[PDB]
């Protein structure tokens, strides 16, 4: 479809292009406006308003465009490069590398942004745990293969730190790739800091950055770009999924994807729905998070970060996000103030895979009893702070001691990210977490003071440090 | 030869054979409808989006009122009038200037109050300049930036110790009604007297009297030697208020990329304050609704998160490859009854790196900077602090968090045990320490010394209502009896192990000498 | 007795705060929905 | 008569009139519709729709109009008389005298309604305190010369009575004139109860009415009249400002101005903003307020009443005016029902001019200490509600007594309040009120009971009453 049209209307980041009566571009067909030299503006067709007129979102500056400019139809949605050539590179919404390196090249396979999800036959009937290395994540709210996990928290609780240490864990300890979709990524927070963090984490002769793809829909971009960056990262990850690999896509803020969709719908003149949101919120979430599944060939596990507006979990954006979630990891500022870097609240982190018949019979006894002990501590904390531990009877003093031990034991140094409290790499497996927490839950740790459990290992590091200090 | 011969040699080239006397069919537009600051033009097909149009002078009007061609609809150009809408009439000629909006930039704008178009309004003569920078440009990008390391010293102990602001960091100041947001911004501007940083103040949608008072405050403290005051007041059209912060940040990006000679030193660091982004968003909402663009939540247009983001993502910290300069943004947001979850507040909060929350409850309770430490964050953190402040303010942050956990027991402290009463008294003394008078910023050495005195057990003897006075007196002591202690603290403020025995012993001796010779 | 009664009162006050926060979230969502619906009705009745 | 057109549409108070294409009226022009009674209907143009058609706000009944009526363009905006001829007269939005006196002659100067505000370089930053006759206004929230000051309260708290009392006080005890803008003025508050109350003799034969100008944009007027009555009063006051005189402007209500703007915008078919309000709310408020400034030549100093429904200060009407204020006087119904008829709350009544560098150190010290003791009493009254004052007090008895005495001493009998009470009015200079509060603050009033502070002038009046009782 080499059809050439002309720009008819320009209203903000929403343009209209008049084409011939035949060969009109389809919906999501990525028209392109040359701007001189090699620069071009890639718009995405959203509506067909009659005789050859298509309404599209700019996905670019569109601040120097005149009416009547030539527009080239591409005949397909936005084409982004896929393959090993995308590893170690940073892309915008259009798949153009926004790092210092040059273009990808014409010999690299390009794929459309808008694909269909895996069919009904391709879905995996039986779920499977995804080991991630983190103690609290693998124990309390375990991941699922081809599933969605959402991390919550405040502005500075450490969600991005958790995301990047998970990227490092996936890249270094196992030979697996990951794709990071920085939707609404600040040009300071992610466009240099995350690159430095990924290029600082090194295993041998290569970095964690070398085993991950990055697609940055920065905040300065128009709402269409921040809307389509998630699908761009999905397209770049589905290649490795088609090779049978287990990709773990990360999403910087799925709420900013929702807000980009709402802004795009408002700019197109559509009637608002719910709390001023787009009418197509459910379908827009489905077209993204139904491509994150466990195919019979390969799998895409995903980890989103969700911003909850006004701490309202019944808000339509968290309501629609929660419909697709398989696990939740709640970060609390209170835990962060106690110098706990993995500030995961085990009493607020859930997972659908936490079942006796999937993650193990001992898993859904150790996790259940750990949660019960922590709930007992949460109940008794006010009494302890007001009165003191002397009022607590037996079976409650021991419970509080074990609860403090596990609460301080959930902390990890994230030695892969920088070298803060650096120590030999552990990457504690799921079975090791189960065995350590069953060990402490069955006593065997009461002689340890409640200060050794800090950035520790697998409860064998705890006893090793106890023997080293004084034994 | 004479220099006038060189002057004539410059002439007699364009004078004789340098002018093209060719008449050409230039495409102009005719006005078909004038609204409430929006004029629609029939045919102007040689116009780009956001291009400044002229409206050339006509009978009874000896000046041209420019506009901004925003809606390039099919056979229609809706342009928002920058000046006054009364003079524009149906059938008026409109000539496309062929240019996007640009503002004069450079050394000449230093101490000048200017329009968003760059025209001076201070009445101090024309702006001297040789370069114009475009209003709208893309942010520096991905590889251009650098991690924020250099601190911006606002002079407020609470901000500089708990909510660090670094060069290249977008730190929102969000408050409500009269809580001192402009006071905090002006205090930050006044503290850059010799810090090698050029300040810019935008003042979108304010009073002419308020901007005049701000300029008078700046020029009575000598701050206009390095400050640029853009001004789009309340009476001015919504187009000027819409383009004011972009003009300010264009000047700031000129400072960042090239730099200016300030005090004989090249300065490439700029601190910009958008004193009302809520008013800027209101002005752009008026522009969009008068253009009949489809509204969204709270009647704001769809591209209102985009609006501010273009403005705020231009504040960067460039690496040494791209000059090493920086632009620091201090947006100001006014909430309504502390409605943090409103549209524009959430937009700016998500965009900006950190937030500074000002509460009316603290303002009316005597807290002179009405800063809410509990909810306000700076995600850059310790990287935007000196090593001295990093070493000292950690215990201050911990003690203040402990006090905020126990704030309900403050009036009951006489009936509690020893440790809880001690924590409450320490928190009360620290909160009284953070109270600062207006227009009195403190240097980093003074803040470090005061916070070291407070962090260690030295303010326990002096009662709470005198803590502030103690601080003032101590500073006077350090300003008169021991300048060497202040110089020593300032000299090794970048040392990784800041409390070296030399500076530690000097500071302890100064504190003991002050306490022994003073009574409270 | 005062300690126990005030602990119970604090727990009941926290429960009431939770219920009132749910009610406030419902009210805020309804208010924003009403506002955007009114704005859309007033805009679509004069443009298209 | 530059142009004559015909009426095309009459929709309520909106007139669409078709003019010749080369003689279309300007944006803020006034167009007269001659009626069959010797009078005319003056509409204000607001828009230019297409080819020669203009939309105008009626500023009249439009119950006698038919399509095709002749419409004469005036070429310029609404022209209102200025000068001494307007002094002592009552006008409307069109500048026509609505009192029983004769029409204004054609020899007077007539100025357009819409004028640009003074430029930035004409602003006089020198803050000067304007002496009001009110004790609490002088002490707590001093009146700024050339600045804009507001009064906030519910219904019946005393805003209009306070405004007319300042008119009487500053016209009697001072030579300052006054211009009154009855925006949305009730026909009981404006047609009576202010004309009669301005029949207060100044010296021998001149009343306050003879030295004041009144422009009543009454409530039964269409929204355009109530929208432009404030600008009419501003135009009338700007003549006295341009003569070098320090002129006083009282806008009797601000939220009615906002309501008129909202109604005008809704009637014109503009897109609604915020909660159904006008999109040009901030611009209209700025256009009104920015003309009230202190210049080198003269100074318009204004007091504007604002009615907050319930306690909602976040409504668009008080929120859009907060940016334009130099001082706020918060009237409370609780204080009014306690027979303190000047029901100013000393707390929550701020002022930018309350600075020791402007009003002096003694004024600042006295005001700050009075606010401090009142703040202490705000808790001590609760404390003594159950535990009697005689039971226990560590200087609490003395500070409670002083605070009760000063909160009664803030009450002042007004000249215009003789109808309500019968007590003759009192005027206190700004020096005498701060001196009296300084004297009462530290002793010298502890023996006089809290009955001689009720309705008095300075402290000398309280003393004279005390030793008049003890005869
Ligand atoms: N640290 C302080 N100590 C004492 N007074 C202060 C302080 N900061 C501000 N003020 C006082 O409070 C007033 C209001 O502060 P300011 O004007 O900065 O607030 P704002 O949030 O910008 O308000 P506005 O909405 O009026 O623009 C100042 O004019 C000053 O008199
Ligand atoms: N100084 C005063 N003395 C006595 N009564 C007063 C005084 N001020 C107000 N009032 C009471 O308030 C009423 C007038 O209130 P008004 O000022 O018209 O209300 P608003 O403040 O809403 O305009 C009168 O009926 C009177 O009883
Ligand atoms: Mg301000
Ligand atoms: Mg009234």
């Amino acid at each position: 479809m080499p059809a050439k049209g002309v720009i008819q209307e320009i209203i903000g980041v929403v343009i209209r292009a008049k084409f011939p009566e035949d060969e009109v571009p389809e919906i999501y067909n990525a028209i392109e406006i040359p701007l001189g030299n090699g620069d071009r503006l890639v718009c995405e067709v959203q509506q067909q308003l009659g005789n050859g007129v298509v309404k599209a979102v700019a996905m670019g500056s569109t601040d120097g465009l005149r009416r009547g400019l030539e527009v080239i139809d591409t005949g397909r949605p936005i084409a982004v490069p896929v393959g090993p050539a995308t590893l170690g590179r940073v892309f915008n919404v259009l798949g153009d590398p926004i790092d210092g390196m040059g273009p990808i090249g014409p010999e690299v396979e390009r794929r459309p942004i808008h694909r269909d999800p895996p069919s009904f036959e391709e879905q995996n009937t039986q779920a499977q745990i995804f080991e991630t290395g983190i103690k609290v994540i693998d124990l309390i709210a375990p991941f699922t293969r081809g599933g969605k996990t959402a991390i919550f928290g405040g502005a500075g609780v450490g969600k991005t730190v958790v995301i990047q240490e998970l990227i490092a864990n996936i890249a270094k300890e196992q030979s697996g790739f990951s794709v990071f979709a920085g939707v609404g990524e600040r040009s300071r927070e992610g466009n240099d800091l995350i690159h430095e963090m990924k290029e600082a984490r090194i295993d041998e002769n290569t970095t964690v950055f070398d085993k991950t793809v990055m697609v940055f829909g920065q905040m300065n971009e128009p709402p269409g770009a921040r809307l389509r960056v998630g699908l761009t990262a999905l397209t770049m990850a589905e290649y490795f999924r088609d090779e049978g690999r287990d990709i773990l896509l990360f999403i910087d803020n799925i709420f900013r994807f929702v807000q980009a969709g709402s802004e795009v719908s408002s700019l197109l003149g559509r009637m608002p729905s719910q709390v001023g949101y787009q009418p197509t919120l459910g379908t827009e979430m489905g077209e993204l998070q139904e491509r994150i599944t466990s195919t019979k060939r390969g799998s895409i596990t995903s980890m989103q970060a969700v911003y909850v507006p006004a701490d309202d979990y019944t808000d339509p954006a968290p309501a629609t996000v929660f419909s697709h979630l398989d696990a939740t990891i709640s970060l609390e500022r209170s835990i962060a103030e106690r110098a706990i870097f993995p500030a995961v609240d085990p009493l607020a982190s859930t997972s659908r895979i936490l079942d006796p018949n999937i993650v193990g019979e001992e898993h859904y006894r150790v996790a259940q009893e750990v949660k019960r002990v922590l709930q007992r501590y949460k109940d008794l904390k006010d009494i302890i702070a007001i009165l003191g531990m002397e009022e607590l009877s037996d079976e409650d003093k021991l419970t509080v001691q074990r609860a403090r031990k596990i609460e301080l034991f959930f902390s990890q140094p994230f030695t892969v990210a920088q070298q803060f409290t650096g120590r030999p790499g552990k990457y504690v497996p799921v079975k090791k977490t189960v065995e350590s927490f069953a060990r402490l839950l069955n006593g065997e740790g009461d002689h340890i003071p409640e200060s050794f459990f800090y950035m520790q290992g697998d409860f064998d590091d705890v006893l090793a440090a106890y023997e080293a200090s004084q034994k | 030869t004479t220099i006038t011969e060189e002057l004539i040699a410059r002439l007699k080239q364009g004078i004789t054979s340098g002018v093209d006397l060719q008449p050409r069919q230039v495409n102009v537009g005719t006005v078909i409808a004038v609204g409430d600051g929006v004029a629609r033009l029939s045919g102007l097909d040689q116009v780009v989006a956001s291009e400044i149009v002229e409206f050339p002078p006509k009978a009874g009007r000896n000046e041209s009122i420019y506009g901004i061609a925003l809606n390039l609809e099919q056979d229609s150009v809706a342009a928002i009038i920058l000046g006054d809408d009364e003079t524009i009439e149906e059938g008026d000629m409109v000539t496309s200037t062929g240019r996007v909006i640009s503002v004069p930039v450079g050394q000449g704008l230093l101490g000048r109050v200017v329009n968003p178009l760059g025209q001076p309004i201070d009445g101090k003569g024309p702006i001297v300049y040789e370069k114009t920078r475009p209003i709208e440009r893309i942010a520096p990008g991905v590889i251009t930036r650098k991690s924020v390391d250099t601190p911006v010293q606002t002079g407020i102990i609470a901000i500089d110790a708990l909510i660090p602001i670094g060069r290249g960091q977008r730190e929102l100041i969000i408050g409500d009604r009269q809580t001192g947001k402009t006071a905090v911004a002006i205090d930050t501007i006044l503290n850059q007297k010799g810090q090698g940083m050029v300040c810019i103040y935008v003042a979108i949608g304010q009073r002419r009297a308020q901007v005049a008072q701000v300029v008078g405050t700046l020029e009575r403290f000598g701050a206009m030697e390095y400050t640029i005051v853009v001004s789009a007041t309340a009476s001015e059209s919504a187009a000027l208020q819409y383009i004011a912060p972009y003009a300010g940040c264009a000047m700031g990006e000129e400072i960042m990329e090239n730099g200016v000679m300030l005090n004989g030193q090249l300065v490439k660091d700029a601190l910009i304050v958008y004193d009302d982004l809520s008013k800027h968003a209101v002005a752009y909402r008026q522009v969009s609704l008068l253009l009949r663009r489809p509204p969204g939540r709270e009647a704001y247009p769809g591209d209102v998160f985009y609006l501010h983001s273009r403005l705020l993502e231009r504040a960067a910290r460039l690496n040494e490859e791209y000059g090493g300069g920086s632009l620091t943004a201090l947006p100001v947001i006014e909430t309504q009854a502390n409605d943090v979850s409103a549209y524009i507040p959430t937009n700016v909060i998500s965009i900006t790196d950190g937030q500074i929350y000002l509460e009316s409850d603290l303002f009316n309770a005597g807290q002179r900077p009405a800063l809410n430490v509990g909810i306000s964050v700076s995600r850059v953190g310790g990287a935007a602090q000196t090593r001295a402040m990093r070493a000292v303010a950690g215990k201050l942050k911990g003690e203040l968090a402990q006090f905020r956990d126990l704030a309900a027991f403050a009036q009951f402290a006489s009936d509690l045990d020893a440790t809880t009463k001690a924590q409450i008294e320490r928190g009360q003394r620290l909160q009284e320490l953070l109270k600062q008078p207006q227009y009195q910023p403190l240097p980093v050495e003074d803040q470090v010394a005061v916070l070291y005195a407070a962090t260690n057990n030295y303010l326990d003897d002096v009662p709470v209502p005198l803590i502030t006075k103690w601080r003032d007196d101590f500073l006077a002591f350090l300003r008169t009896a021991h300048p060497e202690v202040r110089k020593l603290i300032y000299d090794n403020r970048l040392d990784r192990k800041f409390p070296t025995p030399e500076v530690k012993e000097a500071l302890e001796a100064a504190i003991k000498e002050f306490k022994a010779t003073s009574n409270y | 007795a005062r300690m126990v009664a005030m602990r119970n009162a604090t727990n009941n006050a926290k429960d009431l705060v939770r219920d009132l926060t749910l009610s406030f979230n419902k009210a805020r969502q309804a208010a924003i929905t009403k506002e955007v619906s009114e704005i859309a009705s007033g805009a679509a009745a004069l443009t298209s």
